[PDB]
């Protein structure tokens, strides 16, 4: 007879738990990124601010020398 | 399924889910792991349907 049936040796295991990777750095390592990247930041701004201040001073004293004629 | 029950359930082991604060999120869980029980009972039916009429 022919019927439907399961193989001789069966069928194989099937998974039903549940399984999480859990992955990701810890979280020191995101703390000090994002300090890392602050002070960066901080120091970048803190000289492009410097060399702004200098050039605002330039325009300035060119204004004030060209002030009498106008 | 586990206190009165009908006709091969009683052949099968699974997991009964139970929760423990009575809210929506205990009840969802258990839903998932109703899933996961079925999924379970799934398998063992499948690995043991015997020959015969129907």
């Amino acid at each position: 007879v022919k019927q439907d049936m399961p193989p001789v040796g069966g069928y194989g295991p099937i998974d039903y738990k549940r399984n999480l990777p859990r992955r990701g750095l810890s979280g020191y390592s995101m703390f000090a990124v994002g300090i890392g990247a602050l002070l960066f930041g901080y120091w970048s701004m803190m000289r492009w601010n410097r060399e702004r201040r200098r050039l605002q001073i330039e325009d300035f004293e060119a204004r004030i020398a060209l002030m009498p004629l106008l | 399924r586990k206190t009165q029950p009908y006709d091969v359930y009683d052949q099968v082991e699974f997991d009964v889910p139970i929760g423990s604060r009575g809210d929506c999120y205990d009840r969802y869980l258990c839903r998932v792991e109703e899933m996961r029980q079925s999924i379970r009972i799934i398998s063992q039916c499948l690995n043991k349907m015997p020959p015969g009429e129907i």
